[PDB]
RNA sequence: UAAUCUUAU
RNA sequence: AAGUAAUUAAUAUUAGUAAAACAAUAAGUUAUAAAUAAAUAGAAUAAUAUAUAUAUAUAAAAAAAUAUAUAUUU
RNA sequence: AAUUUAAUAUAACUAUUAAUAGAAGGUUACUAAUAAAUUAAUAAUUAAUUUUAAAACCUAAAGGUAAACCUUUAUAUUAAUAAUGUUAUGAAUAAUUAUUAAUAAUAAUAAACUAAGUGAACUGAAACAUCUAAGUAACUUAAGGAUAAGAAAUCAACAGAGAUAUUAUGAGUAUUGGUGAGAGAAAAUAAUAAAGGUCUAAUAAGUAUUAUGUGAAAAAAAUGUAAGAAAAUAGGAUAACAAAUUCUAAGACUAAAUACUAUUAAUAAGUAUAGUAAGUACCGUAAGGGAA
């Protein structure tokens, strides 16, 4: 039989719940454009000098 | 510190039994009363696992002289027997404490309260019987927190009527097999 | 655009991915619960009142700072300043000499 | 003497 | 039925390459400079030691020791 | 058409490399059998995949026992019916047979490899006592196909690196030793290696630290006894202190290169006394030894 869980872990659990039940940070296309876009300066200044 | 002794330990992985497989050849006769410690039952000092010894286990090492002639000697922790009160359990539980581990049981305020501590560390350096009293006393908790309702009359009116319906039919009925039957339902 | 970001080593984009530049995070350390939460500072626990541990312990966070810099993506990671660590020439530059180098 | 410990039912 | 093998070090002979060798991914080992416990020291100011370098000593020499120099570096 | 040479077998072991996978003995008998399907190929077929029958007794752990035997009674109850004969007054009480429903059972399981516990001595030091041999042999316990380790309270040094594992250089260098016998790193650079990072923790206290006793020949992290903190404004790291630097313990997971066994393939300046029998004959009360 499984041990039932104690005051603290039930309390954890809860937190870990309201937290999944929040929005997640999901990286956008457009992040990743803007990133990929300064990227390709960096490396076009590099060429330059 | 570390637990060493007590986290090395392995047990064999128990493979998990859906109700359509087969049986395995050796089914014991009573069932599993507590749950499973994670960390089995040591196999060293075997002593310790019948009280809360707090991961303290024999030490071997050296005699050492003037002369620095080596001789093997062995550092016993202070243990004591020692009946302390469970508020939970509502009676005093006597047991094989290390010294230390009563001192810890102090300062964190009841026996109950040192068995139920949630972190790994406690949990490792609770014994088997260690585990065992925590699983007594968190269940007590739970029991004494959320009583059944806050059915057995039904299944007693119902069980009867069953079994004259089972003689009707030509089959008897027992009470054990009726409450085998309709538990999951 | 996109392909030039795929071909960033791989560490940064599964930091970019699963920490990612449209969230402003804090400067200063925070409450755990927070959206902001700066991953390389140690943030409090609201409930506890305990600083957890960063969640991007120090050596991960110096290697994708490192990152970063070789690709110039250092400003779309969260801030490092409250986080001790200075790299390269920054770190060269503010850095005060020893007492031992300047006063034998 | 509800520190400890020994015995008997 | 009895001087064998492995990992190493020092000599010798030959063969390859040679002020370099082995290795070529870098790194390393040996050589290319002698000393000194060690240190921030280290080889003709105008030539053979009568010069120079180092260790002791010293203002700098001398003094003991070893090493370095007389078209081409060994 | 035959002969020869080289290679290949159900039919050798050994070493290496590569690939793949993690596996029944005995006893003597009322001898311990099998049946099928689908798909492909060439009705019968061979091959693949799947289902299915039987299978005594012994091999610690149903209960015994002097292994291959004995005793328990699943060709059992308990109940409900049906058929039969007897007793006492159509109904009742016991027995036998035949259906139906309900009730439990069968440890022969590797060895090597791994981890943990305890831990010698011969021996070396030309003696021997610290030291060595060595955390070795051994015994004991526990796990998995591998285990262990693993994403820095790590290294380094003001420049920097970025989990772990194995090997080469570093290096027989630093380091250490009755400064004897002898023992001996790390950083760094290379390979091998896999996607190698990633939360599962409400961020960790009788814990860090201290005293003391022990503790991998150098290099600690451990540990019995007892005192015992701090909140990132903090904490760990180096005799010590000041500066700096770096990391975040007391919560976790993890392929891969590796070890061992077996199989298959390939290569043998290997074996015919390392070439298949036999763990037999025989020796011993026994553990055990062991032929031709
Ligand atoms: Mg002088
Ligand atoms: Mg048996
Ligand atoms: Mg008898
Ligand atoms: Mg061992
Ligand atoms: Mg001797
Ligand atoms: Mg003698
Ligand atoms: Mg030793
Ligand atoms: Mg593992
Ligand atoms: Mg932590
Ligand atoms: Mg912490
Ligand atoms: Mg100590
Ligand atoms: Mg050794
Ligand atoms: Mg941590
Ligand atoms: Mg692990």
């Amino acid at each position: 039989p499984e041990m039932p869980l104690t005051e603290v872990r039930k309390s954890h659990l809860a937190e870990k719940k309201e937290l999944a039940e929040r929005e997640v940070p999901k990286l956008t296309e457009e992040d990743m454009e803007a990133i990929g876009a300064r990227v390709f300066e960096f490396l076009e200044k590099q060429k330059r000098e | 510190r570390q637990w060493r002794l007590i986290e090395t330990r392995k047990i064999a992985k128990q493979p998990n039994y859906q109700v359509g497989d087969a049986k395995p050849l050796h089914m014991p006769k009573e069932r599993k009363k507590f749950p499973d410690y994670k960390y089995g039952e040591s196999n060293i000092f075997k002593q310790s696992n019948k009280g809360l010894y707090g991961g303290s286990f024999v030490q071997f090492g050296n005699n050492i002289s003037e002369s620095k002639a080596k001789t093997r000697k062995k550092w016993l922790p202070n243990v004591v027997k020692k009946g302390l009160w469970s508020e939970t359990l509502n009676r005093k539980i006597s047991i094989k404490m290390t010294a230390k581990v009563l001192k810890t049981i102090s300062k964190e305020g009841g026996i109950d309260n040192y068995l139920t501590k949630e972190k790994s560390a406690r949990i490792k350096e609770l014994g088997p019987t260690g585990w065992k009293l925590r699983y007594r006393v968190l269940k007590r908790k739970d029991e004494i927190e959320n009583p059944p309702h806050k059915r057995r009359r039904l299944m007693s009116f119902l069980y009867p009527l069953e079994k004259l319906e089972y003689r009707s039919v030509g089959k008897d009925l027992n009470y054990k097999k009726f409450v085998e039957l309709f538990a999951d339902v | 655009y996109k392909q030039y970001f795929d071909s960033l080593p791989l560490k940064l984009k599964s930091f970019f991915q699963r920490y990612p530049p449209s969230i402003k995070y804090s400067p200063v350390s925070t409450s755990t619960k927070a959206i902001n939460a700066n991953p390389f500072l140690p943030n409090k626990h609201p409930v506890t009142q305990r600083f957890h541990d960063p969640k991007y312990s120090l050596r991960r966070m110096s290697d994708v700072y490192k990152l970063a810099l070789r690709y110039g993506v250092e400003e779309f990671l969260p801030p490092i300043e409250n986080t001790k660590k200075l790299f390269f020439e920054e770190k060269y530059n503010k850095k005060t000499l020893m007492k031992g180098v300047l006063l034998p």
